[PDB]
């Protein structure tokens, strides 16, 4: 589909505690990615728009991540 | 393998929806949300492996997922994910 | 090849279905590619034995007949 | 109700399996498009009773492939279940 089902079910057994998965699992995930990867990319281009340019940047995605509580476990994986 | 990750194509073409189309994104700024991605799959994973696997049950289901969404603040994410599964169903 | 989404809602058109496995649609789709590639092979038999370069109908129906493997087709497809 | 695969999906596969010289009537694919939802009706029916038989309530990949050599179609299976092994 619009996102490799096949992919994101060998991202959920990187797990140790996964090794066979249901049919919806993947299914789930794929619109669940789909609508986060729109959901930080917006947050990201809000910063971007506020600082009138028109090319989003990594900084922004960082910054974006700092800014929203739902992005805390993000906080590790973009560092400055 | 340890880490692995969605084809940045996908990933980057999700990202051009998502702003206007004067807008541009950086090579580096694609890649991220290509790693954040797979962290917030892991992330959810890890939740709804927990709670399954404390069902004694061996197969994380929808219920799982979405339980673990509302857990882990993406409680907003639940709603239109049921919609998406009626459409299939 | 194949939508799996559209192979499952095919497989629910029967009423003694209700719940189907992840692997279903899976085995479906490259079933269904082996069947169609096997029964178009099959056909163009016909379109050679006339010379022709254009698979029609008529050889669908025509390798329908000649293979027991289609028998269940023979309603399907008359000619 | 009845639901065929798309026809373009279908029109892809018939061409891939016929020489470079060989076209493909409007009628053939439409038929074979026909043929191909009643080939999956045909297996699943059959896969239906397997799995009804013991008590069981969701057709897997077993109830298909026992369908698949029951109804005539049992050079499938050998493929079908090396395809069901390197995806898994």
């Amino acid at each position: 589909q619009e996102l490799p089902l096949a992919r994101i079910k060998k991202i959920m057994k990187l797990d140790e505690d996964v090794k066979m998965i249901s049919a919806e699992a993947p299914v789930l995930f794929a619109k669940a990615a789909q609508i986060f990867i729109t959901e930080l990319t917006l947050r990201a281009w809000i910063h971007t728009e506020d600082n009138k340019r028109r090319t989003l940047q990594r900084n922004d995605i960082a910054m974006a991540i700092t800014k929203f509580d739902q992005f805390d476990f993000l906080i590790d994986i973009v560092p400055r | 393998e340890q880490d692995i990750y969605l084809p940045i194509a996908n990933v980057a073409r999700i990202m051009k929806n998502a702003i206007p189309q004067t807008g541009k994104i950086a090579k580096d700024a694609k890649e991220c949300v290509q790693e954040c991605v797979s962290e917030f799959i892991s992330f959810i994973t890890s939740e709804a492996s927990e709670r399954c696997h404390q069902e004694k049950r061996k197969t994380i289901n929808g219920e799982d997922i979405l339980f673990a969404m509302s857990t882990l603040g993406f409680d907003s994410y639940v709603e239109p994910l049921k919609l998406y599964l009626q459409k299939f169903r």
